RNA sequence: CCGGCGCGCG
């Protein structure tokens, strides 16, 4: 716990968990700052215990609203898919949904496995999308979803607000994407940087990107 | 006896060389080969003899046809029937039924229909009987592709018009129920299930031992989906009397872990309170999420149903209709029939919404401007119509008398499937005012259905009871 | 003699040593007579059945009985390809009356 | 008397691109017919010996043209009443504009998630969609998810036909027909459209035909010996298809479609 | 052949027949005695041209009139022709069943 | 050995 954080500081942070690391970082809550009114961090947690620990850690940092991005791999870890989305829904207000590394397994089925922990599926969610209306959760929380992590994290970055927070997890310091059998090159930190760089124009162009669907000016 | 067909043929040739009549020996050899279960060599020897100009006895012809059709050998049976008709013995309904027993399973209804057309428009001894109609109907309802409800309906009409010579049996009603269930003609399936109830076995025959998708389960599902709960209860009594356990296909579990026990009450496709949170992890684990055997509810490109419940029907299962809705529909259709036989200003905007407060001044304006942000019968009584019935003149009754005199139509042509098949119970389900739906009626029906499903081997889920002392009897706990 | 390049039917005209046309009105008369084998003669191996035209030339010179064509003439195969060019497939199937096996005829 | 049974049938049917490839397998790629000097069949051309056969098999061997963009079949779009319009339940004018004009369709597919409030067929181009969204979403990822919320041409039609749920179509048509009945010229014509739509959707379920085959991905090529006019129309398809793949723009996409329509059915 | 068809009325909804469907008179009467599922129909007079375009063979209709319209409608539904008529076998070059 | 135009015969 914190071995990577300790080594980098010794050779040469946010939350109370990193305070003890200082007393005694790539892919460990790497803060992405572009003079915005919020923050973006990257963690490698692909396990329910670590994800729960970090999601609890975000609450103690006083965020106004909690937005999370989660995924799961394919052909492996099939027995615990819905737990991350369950804990995120019970811990976050608006939660984006996507995959971590679909691999040969089709990401649509795994993304269906996400909604199984809440009483939804791809059929019901897509029927919600067709009617361009998403009724909120039981505890007042909101749910949006997208098959590809790219646009999902772009919208999550665009939804960074004042005193708000966005988590993108499952990859961390790893900078590869697993679709089918080819290991595509994909960096979460750089993509988050790009999303934070050009967030202004999308919001100022008359598009109400606050929720899915975006209220386009000429679309009514 | 030893099956040495070639040795028998050599002995027959030796007999022929010695100026002997080989017909009796040929018959004996064929019969022995059939008895010892050498149907291939028996068929070959019989065909050799028949093509040689030799004539067999009627019993041997019938035995060959029946055995070949029982073994599923239509080619040899057809060849032997052709040879028998060439020898001077014409085919009767027995041989035609034997042939039809194999054609009905070929997947092409046109073969069986060609045989049926040969029988129907032929001599008196070739006329179809109940078995022939059953074979042709089975061929049509189990077709590979295209719709055949029209063909089966016309065949049923032809069978009805032949009432003086033909009458149905259990298989007829089982096939008709299956056909009208796969095509979602539910009312006709209910009529023929009422007819089928009077036969012992009955629903057991309709079950088809689970084969052909198990049409009995389809009948139960079709009854459940349209909210025909009284008919569902009657079917449950039918299977209980027939010692027929409710099959798992009939007990399929809905999206929200419900079954036919609680699917037609006012919560539609939704769960009850149940007193606690739902354990979604247990649901995911028990559904096969550990070994990759789960059923993912994501739409896919293709002409296949995503819903496993629609498996078996031609164009998917009937749409979900609550018992409350079905009762209201039946109330409306009865009264539409009753009416037919008898003949023979800004405050106006408030009605488009829920009227929140408003009333004094400027509240109506602010609300109308902020509302844009969110943006006696006699059906089935043939006797009454027969009584009413009694250049063609323009007067309808004069015209009726004309067709009576010119023999165009007469009262002898006025009969339905009900009054020629002895459906005396049909008049008790018609020309009656439907019962208004009530909560007490619905809950008592739910209790009755739950008890009858439990006693039949079908276990309702906890969510089924939650919609409603019997809850704990199943091993549950709120 | 000489046949058309596409339809493979005998040519038209006295100057071209062509044959006489059996029109649809002539086909009606043959159907009224019930002469089903005269009609098939002038539909397959006197007009466009390439394989059966050559065998009729040989059998008649030796006098050894002309058999039925049983295949499709080049006018039907020509129509099938044209329907294929409109993204339409037309298949001829034979269903055995003995064992109900479906046979796809080459066309 | 037992009748001498004869069960012979022939059936037409809409063809699949895979069956077109099976016919050809063999793709015609060049519009050259014959050599001007040597009078020999040009390779990969309309009369190629490798594709079609040595100079009997040239009367039966088929080829195909690999169209870069899908083109709708004129018989199933322009003939009245339109089958594509009835199955998609849209007026013929908007479909024709989508295929022949510079119109883009909003929300062409459903079985994949979207995030936009774009509905209908917006005639004018979306100003934000031109620069704002692509420039914020870059190019590669934007093009990856491009063909899921806005599309145009016969590709949008094929996408709409591919993901159609026929059973849902039948149920919606039946419920709308009941609603109309329970309530007088086009109060009946709308009913007649509804009856025509469920009968059209019903036939697709029981057959092996796919409604997306109504838009062509490959173009079968007639054997050369059957076309010793039609050849000129085949060159145009190659003339404008090979131009289109060189670019990879909307105008050339329409030119390929018009070449196929003229080849398939003129005077319509 | 002119007076052998009836027209399903516009109010007859069932899974057996659809409104406006052209069905045979004998079939309509047979289904009337066997089913009570709103089998509503009225006698229709067809001309010798319209009757010839509502046959059981698409080859006979295609070779009669509106070839493109007949083939386009038929090829959408995988129509099957059982070659029971005289003209169908003439097209194939086979022996007519007469 | 392919199509158009013109003139004819029954």
């Amino acid at each position: 716990n914190g071995k990577t954080t300790t080594t980098y500081l010794i050779k040469s942070l946010l939350g109370r968990h990193n305070i003890y690391n200082i007393l005694a970082v790539p892919g460990r809550c790497e803060l992405i700052d572009e003079e915005q009114a919020f923050g973006v961090i990257v963690d490698h947690a692909n396990t329910p215990d670590g994800l729960s620990r970090l999601l609890d850690s975000v609450r103690e940092l006083k965020p106004r609203r909690i937005i999370t991005v989660i995924g799961c791999a394919g052909e492996n870890e099939r027995g615990k898919r819905p737990v991350m989305t369950k804990i995120a829904t019970e811990k976050s207000d608006v939660t984006m949904l996507t995959s971590d590394n679909p691999g040969n397994e089709d990401p649509l089925d795994i993304l269906d496995d996400m909604l199984s922990g809440i009483g939804w599926t791809m059929q019901e969610y897509l029927k919600h999308g067709e009617h361009d209306y998403y009724p909120p959760l039981s505890n007042g929380h909101r749910l949006f979803l997208h098959d590809v992590r790219r646009v999902a994290v772009r919208c999550a970055v665009a939804m960074g607000e004042e005193g708000d927070m966005v988590v993108v997890a499952g990859k961390g310091h790893e900078s590869y994407q697993l679709e089918g059998d080819k290991k595509e090159f994909y960096d979460d930190r750089e993509e988050c940087r790009e999303a934070l760089q050009y967030v202004d124009e999308l919001h100022q162009a008359g598009i109400d990107t606050s929720e899915f669907p975006w209220r386009l000016p000429e679309s009514h | 006896s030893k099956g040495n067909a070639q040795r028998g043929l050599e002995l027959l040739a030796a007999m022929e060389k010695l100026n002997y009549d080989i017909r009796q020996a040929w018959l004996i050899l064929v019969e022995e080969l059939v008895r010892t279960n050498h149907l291939e060599e028996a068929n070959k020897v019989f065909l050799k003899g028949a093509r040689g100009g030799m004539r067999a006895t009627d019993q041997l012809y019938d035995l060959m046809i029946e055995e070949d059709c029982k073994a599923g050998d239509h080619s040899n049976a057809l060849d032997i029937s052709y040879e028998m008709e060439a020898a001077g013995r014409f085919a009767t309904t027995f041989h035609f039924n034997c042939l039809l027993s194999v054609q009905a399973t070929c997947g092409i209804p046109e073969v069986a229909y060609a045989t049926f057309e040969n029988m129907e428009y032929g001599e008196d001894f070739m006329k179809p009987d109940t078995e022939t109609y059953n074979w042709v109907i089975q061929a049509y309802t189990r077709a590979d592709s295209y719709d055949r409800v029209q063909d089966v309906a016309e065949l049923l009409g032809m069978m009805v018009e032949d009432y003086k010579r033909v009458q149905p049996n259990v298989k007829t009603h089982a096939l008709l129920v299956e056909c009208f269930t796969k095509y979602c003609v539910v009312k006709e399936a209910i009529r023929h299930f009422r007819a089928l109830k009077n036969f012992e076995g009955g629903t057991k025959v309709l079950h088809n031992a689970g084969n052909f998708e198990d049409p009995l389960s389809l009948y139960l599902r079709a009854l459940c989906r349209e909210g025909r709960i009284v008919e569902l209860i009657d079917a449950l009594d039918a299977m209980r009397r027939d010692n027929q356990p409710i099959p798992p296909r009939a007990m399929i579990m809905s999206r929200k872990y419900r079954t036919l026990v609680s699917s037609w009450i006012e919560p539609l496709q939704e769960e009850a309170e149940l007193g606690y949170e739902i354990d979604y992890l247990a649901r995911y684990v028990e559904e096969g999420g550990l070994t990759g055997e789960r059923k993912r509810w994501v739409p896919r490109r293709g002409k296949t149903p995503l819903d496993p419940d629609a498996a078996g029907f031609i164009y998917s299962n009937p749409i979900e209709t609550s018992f409350k809705q079905r009762c209201l529909e039946d109330w409306k259709v009865h009264h539409r029939k009753l009416l037919r036989t008898l003949q023979s200003e800004l405050k106006e905007e408030l009605e488009a919404q829920g009227l929140p407060i408003d009333g004094t001044r400027n509240v109506l304006y602010q609300r109308v401007q902020k509302a844009r942000r969110i943006n006696k019968l006699h059906e089935g009584d043939t006797e009454f119509w027969k009584r009413r019935f009694l250049w063609f003149p323009e007067e309808p009754f004069e015209a009726f008398k004309e067709m009576r005199e010119r023999k165009v139509f007469d009262v002898s042509d006025m009969y339905t499937i009900a009054d020629v098949w002895g459906w005396t119970w049909e008049k008790d389900f018609k020309n009656k005012t439907p019962r208004r739906w009530s909560q007490e009626w619905e809950v008592e029906l739910a209790i009755v259905l739950m008890a009858k499903v439990i006693e039949l081997g079908g276990v309702p889920t906890i969510g089924d009871c939650a919609v409603i002392q019997t809850t704990h009897s199943l091993g549950y706990a709120f | 003699g000489h046949y058309a390049l596409v339809t493979q039917q005998p040519l038209r005209g006295r100057s071209k040593q062509g044959g006489q046309r059996v029109g649809e009105m002539e086909v009606w008369a043959l159907e009224g007579f019930g002469v089903a084998h005269i009609l098939q003669e002038m539909l397959t191996y006197k007009s466009d059945h390439i394989r059966a035209r050559q065998e009729v030339l040989g059998t008649t010179i030796i006098g050894g009985t002309i058999p039925k064509p049983e295949d499709a003439p080049e006018s039907f195969r020509l129509l099938v390809r044209e329907l294929r060019s409109l993204a339409l497939e037309l298949n001829h199937f034979l269903v055995s009356e003995k064992n109900f096996q479906i046979n796809r005829k080459e066309v | 008397m037992i009748d001498r049974y004869k069960h012979q049938q022939l059936r037409i049917g809409l063809v699949s691109p895979q069956q077109i490839s099976a016919w050809a397998t063999g793709e015609v790629t060049k519009p050259y017919t014959f050599h001007y000097k040597t009078n020999k069949p040009e390779k990969d051309g309309l009369f190629c010996e490798r594709i079609f056969g040595p100079i009997r098999i040239r009367r039966y061997q088929m080829g195909y043209i690999k169209l870069t963009c899908p083109v709708t079949h004129v018989w199933y779009l322009k003939r009245l009443p339109s089958y594509i319009a009835n199955l998609l339940d849209k007026p013929l004018k908007e479909l024709e504009g989508l295929v022949y004009c510079d119109f883009s369709f909003a929300r062409p597919i459903t079985k994949k998630p979207t995030f936009l409030r774009l509905r209908g067929s917006f005639e004018y181009e979306i100003q934000s969609w031109k620069y704002s969204i692509p420039l914020f979403f870059t190019t590669q990822g934007f093009e990856i998810f491009r063909n899921r919320e806005i599309s145009t041409g016969a590709g949008a039609i094929r996408e709409q036909l591919a993901d159609l749920d026929l059973r849902i179509i039948i149920e919606n048509s039946l419920v709308e027909w009941k609603q109309l009945g329970e309530e007088d010229r086009k109060i009946v014509r709308r009913k007649d459209f509804l009856v025509r739509r469920m009968e059209l959707a019903k036939h697709f379920i029981r057959t092996n035909i796919e409604p997306e085959w109504m838009v062509l991905c490959l173009l079968p090529v007639l054997p050369p010996e059957l076309r010793p006019d039609i050849n000129e129309l085949y060159r145009r398809v190659i003339y404008r298809n090979n131009t289109l793949t060189d670019l990879l723009v909307m105008c050339q996409e329409k030119l390929v479609q018009e070449a196929v329509d003229t080849l398939l059915d003129n005077g319509i | 052949q002119i007076t052998s068809k009836v027209l399903v009325s516009e109010e007859g909804m069932s899974n057996v027949f659809l409104p406006g469907e052209l069905i045979g008179l004998l079939r309509a009467e047979r289904t009337g005695r066997a089913l009570e599922e709103a089998i509503c129909y009225r006698a229709v007079l067809l001309g010798i041209t319209r009757a010839s375009l509502n046959t059981q063979s698409f080859i006979s209709e295609a070779s009669f009139q509106e070839t493109a319209r007949v083939l386009a409608k038929a090829a959408l539904r995988g129509r099957i022709d059982w070659l029971k008529g005289l003209k169908e076998n003439v097209v194939l070059g086979g022996v007519i069943p007469a």
